[PDB]
């Protein structure tokens, strides 16, 4: 275990842990609450690099976390979707990918049409599914 | 088979990108003596616990010449140096005609007793006082010699603050959230390539900004025999970094007993001139254990053997061309800036398979503008008292043998032409990556039908 | 003996604060104005 501890292991192992990566993603001991505590101008070059790094920290976290909210998966770490898998994406079989490719390799295998999957993802799970209440919310 | 897509938040995948990093260091200067030029009045404190994970099964490829952590390092030091000189005494009034004389030839003369006319506290009145200056920092104009500061011709001048430490202290570079720094834990790492032993430490090791020329000090050394790294070997032109396995100890000391003479030039501002010397004039020197040096120079030609024409003739020459301040082992020590003659170390040549100690002559300069920066130069005030530095020498910098088309032999003379390569000797193993926690994968699993 | 610029001579500091130097320069009209035989 550890942060990215299973980065080189098979995809089945990264499926098993996963939180250790998600936990250490927003806040860090490195930030350490700023201030010297314990000259009186904090306009130094260091303060500029820190604050612009604290911004992109939450700017990149919220850019990805906004994606989880529009897919109905905000509350959980792994959610299933109602989008069928299209064979043009990969020809490999069920146990052939989860035990032989590792995630590091997999991100390069879908990076071509990865944005296209994201487009179809907002539709089937939250554009129609959240709409389907119309008939079932009350009759 | 009705395979459905499923999302996974926190997937261990990354892509090479370079973001803005920041400082980290614990209790250093503090109360007794602070105001360090680099660590400022406050850096974010480093965690006492360092986090290193031996990433398994991974073989990420590094590149130390196309790595941007060294370029971020370069522009940070420049902006950090200029910020530590901006609020201080400017020495614009120091540009007057200087009438100077030798010192005690006794009819041996390398400093001059300068008399000149300078503004006082009151703008109306003027004052004449003496001061001593080193050679080359002043030049003649056209019976009684007449001189001028070498920088008044070029750019402006600003005195270094009196209570500022130019001592390199460890500065840690660490990543921003969603980022990680990858460490090459492979001992042998010829140039750069796929590293089998990677770690994803959140924070680098203790990196000291040792401002050095040609030869590196207080650096990091891998355990194997001396490493040789070139962006491209055989492109005679590209410079060569050299990592030792065991560092040599070189101690330097300035025997001059400088007295402090503070003369005001207007209000609050006070120029710190060299006073009158106490004791016989002695040239500054550097000691190198001749025994320790002969073997370090030998292990390199053994490693260089397998990289340059196998078994043939490898010679070492003195710098070769260039300017006086870049061809000598320049550095800072205690506040005064030394320039030592390296021709005494790169003269031997071995090929075909209580104790004496080499010494190096050194001169001192008080006028400096480093990193070939023609914007503004600074005057380093003379350090009152005794001077002694004792730092390990861990790295080296080499250069060409001209353009010998094939032929008989190869020679490598030192040439610390640039400053950014000095930090590349400390950053060969690191590289930062951007974590992408979003991964999508198929599995025969779908959520509830209606909702 | 057509005139809208003037050949100006004036006294100005040099590189060394101690010494001074005199050089000429041309300036456009209206950018300069008189004060009170030889114009000033
Ligand atoms: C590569 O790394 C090396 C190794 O780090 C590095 O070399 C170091 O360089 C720094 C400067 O860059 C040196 O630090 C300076 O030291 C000056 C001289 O004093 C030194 O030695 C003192 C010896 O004390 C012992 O003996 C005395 C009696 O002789 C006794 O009282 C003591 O108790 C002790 O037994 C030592 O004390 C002193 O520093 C500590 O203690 C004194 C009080 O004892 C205190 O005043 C200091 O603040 C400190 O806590 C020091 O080690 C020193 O003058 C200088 O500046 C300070 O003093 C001046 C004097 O006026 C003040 O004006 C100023 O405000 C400061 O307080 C500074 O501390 C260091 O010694 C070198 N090496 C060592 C041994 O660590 C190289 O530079 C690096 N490479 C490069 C790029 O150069
Ligand atoms: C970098 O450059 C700077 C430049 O400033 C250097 O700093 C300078 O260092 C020099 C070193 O020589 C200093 O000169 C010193 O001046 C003081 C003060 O002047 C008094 O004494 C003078 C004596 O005459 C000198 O020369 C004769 C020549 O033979 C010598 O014999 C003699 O020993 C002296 O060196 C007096 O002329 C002066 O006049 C008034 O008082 C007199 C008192 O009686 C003296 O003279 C009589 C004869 O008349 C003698 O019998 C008697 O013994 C005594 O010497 C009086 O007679 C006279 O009528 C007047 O009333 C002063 O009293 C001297 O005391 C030192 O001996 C020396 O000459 C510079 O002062 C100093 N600069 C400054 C800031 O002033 C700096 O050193 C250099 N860098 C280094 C390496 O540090
Ligand atoms: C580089 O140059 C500097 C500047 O000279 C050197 O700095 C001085 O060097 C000397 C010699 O190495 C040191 O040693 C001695 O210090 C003695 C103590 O003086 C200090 O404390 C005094 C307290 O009282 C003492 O003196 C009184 C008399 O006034 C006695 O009654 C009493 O018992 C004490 O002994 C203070 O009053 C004084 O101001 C100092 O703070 C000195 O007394 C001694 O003086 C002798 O030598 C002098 C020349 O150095 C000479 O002029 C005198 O007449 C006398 O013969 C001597 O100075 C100093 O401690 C040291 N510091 C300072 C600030 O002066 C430095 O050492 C040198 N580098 C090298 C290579 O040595
Ligand atoms: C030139 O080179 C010589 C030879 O290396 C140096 O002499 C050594 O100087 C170093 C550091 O200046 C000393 O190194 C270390 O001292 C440690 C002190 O112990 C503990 O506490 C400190 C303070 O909290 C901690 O920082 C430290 O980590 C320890 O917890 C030793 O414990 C170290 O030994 C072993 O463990 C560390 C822990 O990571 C490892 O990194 C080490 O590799 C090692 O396995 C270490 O010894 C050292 O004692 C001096 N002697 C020797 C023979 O190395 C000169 O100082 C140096 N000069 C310069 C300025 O470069
Ligand atoms: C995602 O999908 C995109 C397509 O939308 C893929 O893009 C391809 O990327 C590759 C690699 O970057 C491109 O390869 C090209 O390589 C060139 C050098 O050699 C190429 O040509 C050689 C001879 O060329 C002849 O035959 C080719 C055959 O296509 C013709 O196109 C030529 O006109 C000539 O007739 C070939 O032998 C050799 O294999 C190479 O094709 C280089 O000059 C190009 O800039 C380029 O890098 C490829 O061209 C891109 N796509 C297409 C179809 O053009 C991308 O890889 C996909 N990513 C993943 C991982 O899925
Ligand atoms: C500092 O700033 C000054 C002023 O701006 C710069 O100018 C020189 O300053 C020095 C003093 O440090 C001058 O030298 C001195 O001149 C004194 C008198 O000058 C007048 O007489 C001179 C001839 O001497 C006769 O008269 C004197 C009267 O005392 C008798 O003692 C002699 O025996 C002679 O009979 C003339 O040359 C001068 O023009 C005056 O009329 C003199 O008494 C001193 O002994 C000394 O010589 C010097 O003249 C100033 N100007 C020059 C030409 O440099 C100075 O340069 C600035 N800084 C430096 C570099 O020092
Ligand atoms: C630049 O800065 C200067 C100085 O601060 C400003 O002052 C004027 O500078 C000019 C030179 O450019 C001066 O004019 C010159 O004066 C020379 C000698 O002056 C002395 O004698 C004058 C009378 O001349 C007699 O003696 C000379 C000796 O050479 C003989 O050649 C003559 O034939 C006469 O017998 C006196 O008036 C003067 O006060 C001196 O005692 C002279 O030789 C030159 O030919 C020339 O005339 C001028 O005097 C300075 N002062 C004035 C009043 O302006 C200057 O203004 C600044 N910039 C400008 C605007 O130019
Ligand atoms: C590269 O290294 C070689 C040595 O490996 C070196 O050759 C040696 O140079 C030294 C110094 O020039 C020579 O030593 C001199 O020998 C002559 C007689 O041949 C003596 O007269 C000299 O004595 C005077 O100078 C000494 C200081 O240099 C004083 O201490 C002495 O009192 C005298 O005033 C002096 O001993 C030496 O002979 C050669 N050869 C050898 C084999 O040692 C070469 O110069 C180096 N090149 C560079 C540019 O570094
Ligand atoms: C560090 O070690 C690395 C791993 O070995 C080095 O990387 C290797 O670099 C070489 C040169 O850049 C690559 O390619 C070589 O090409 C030569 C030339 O082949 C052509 O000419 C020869 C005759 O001269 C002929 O026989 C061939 O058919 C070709 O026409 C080959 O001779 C070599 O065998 C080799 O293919 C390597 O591919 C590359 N290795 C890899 C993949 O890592 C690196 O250069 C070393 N140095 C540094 C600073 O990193
Ligand atoms: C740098 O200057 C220092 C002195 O300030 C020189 O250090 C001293 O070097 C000698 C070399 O013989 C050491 O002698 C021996 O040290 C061993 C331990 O290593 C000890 O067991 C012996 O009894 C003997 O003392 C001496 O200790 C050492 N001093 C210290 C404390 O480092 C040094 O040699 C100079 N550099 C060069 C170029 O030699
Ligand atoms: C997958 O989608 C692409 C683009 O619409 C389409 O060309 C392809 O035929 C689809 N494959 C199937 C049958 O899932």
């Amino acid at each position: 275990l550890g942060f990215l501890g299973a980065a080189g292991s098979t995809m089945g192992a990264a499926s098993m842990t996963l939180t250790v990566q998600a936990r250490n993603l927003l806040s860090g001991i490195v930030q350490q609450q700023s201030n010297l505590l314990r000259h009186l101008l904090k306009l130094t070059v260091w303060g500029i690099k820190q604050l612009q790094a604290r911004v992109l920290a939450v700017e990149r976290y919220l850019r990805d976390q906004q994606l989880l909210g529009i897919w109905g998966c905000s509350g959980k770490l792994i959610c299933c979707t109602n989008v069928p898998w299209n064979s043009s994406w990969s020809n490999r079989n069920l146990s052939e990918i989860w035990d032989n490719m590792t995630w590091l390799q997999w991100d390069k295998e879908i990076s071509n049409y990865t944005q296209i999957i994201y487009g179809l993802l907002e539709e089937s799970q939250n554009q129609q599914e959240k709409n389907e209440q119309d008939l079932l919310a009350l009759d | 088979e009705n395979l459905w897509v499923t999302v996974y938040y926190g997937v261990p995948v990354w892509k090479d990108a370079e973001t803005t990093l920041f400082c980290a260091s614990d209790a250093k200067a503090y109360e007794t003596e602070k105001h360090n030029v680099w660590a400022t009045h406050a850096c974010v404190p480093t965690d006492p616990n360092p986090q290193e994970i031996h990433l398994e099964n991974v073989t990420e490829e590094f590149n130390m010449w196309k790595n941007n952590m060294v370029e971020q390092m370069h522009t940070d030091i420049i902006s950090l140096w200029d910020q530590s000189l901006k609020p201080c005494v400017k020495l614009t009034p120091l540009c007057v005609t200087l009438q100077c004389t030798n010192v005690t030839n006794n009819i041996r003369g390398e400093l001059k007793n300068c008399s000149f006319n300078m503004t006082t506290e009151l703008r109306d009145k003027k004052q004449k006082v003496y001061s001593l200056f080193y050679r080359l920092d002043v030049v003649q104009i056209n019976s009684n010699k007449e001189y001028r500061l070498i920088n008044c011709n070029t750019s402006a001048i600003t005195q270094a603050c009196p209570k500022v430490s130019f001592e390199p202290i460890p500065i840690h570079y660490c990543a921003p959230a969603g980022f990680a720094i990858l460490k090459c834990k492979d001992k042998k790492f010829n140039g750069t390539g796929p590293c089998p032993s990677v770690s994803t430490v959140q924070c680098t090791h203790g990196i000291k900004p040792v401002v050095s020329t040609q030869l590196l000090l207080n650096g990091s050394l891998a355990e194997e025999e001396v490493m040789i790294r070139s962006e491209n070997i055989t492109n005679n032109a590209k410079n060569i970094l050299v990592q030792f396995n065991t560092p040599v100890q070189i101690n330097c000391t300035r025997p001059n007993n400088n007295t402090r003479k503070s003369i005001r030039i207007g209000p609050g501002q006070a120029f710190y001139a060299t006073g009158d010397i106490i004791g016989d004039i002695r040239q500054a020197h550097c000691n190198v254990s001749k025994a320790t040096w002969n073997e370090t120079l030998g292990k390199v030609v053994k490693q260089l053997r397998k990289h340059f024409g196998n078994n043939t003739i490898i010679r070492f020459a003195n710098s070769s061309g260039g300017d006086l301040e870049v061809t000598t082992h320049s550095f800072n020590c205690g506040g005064e800036f030394f320039y030592c003659n390296t021709s005494g170390l790169f003269n031997s040549t071995w090929i075909s398979n209580s104790n004496d100690s080499i010494t190096l002559p050194c001169r001192i300069k008080q006028i400096i503008n480093m990193w070939q920066r023609i914007g503004q130069a600074m005057y380093a005030p003379p350090i009152q008292g005794v001077i002694r530095c004792v730092s390990n020498i861990t790295g080296l910098i080499l250069t060409r043998d001209g353009g010998s088309t094939n032929s008989t032999t190869e020679t490598f003379r030192p040439g610390g032409g640039d400053m950014r390569d000095n930090w590349r000797s400390e950053l060969y193993k690191y590289k930062v990556v951007k974590i992408e926690p979003l991964g999508v994968a198929p599995t025969r699993c779908k959520r509830r039908v209606v909702g």
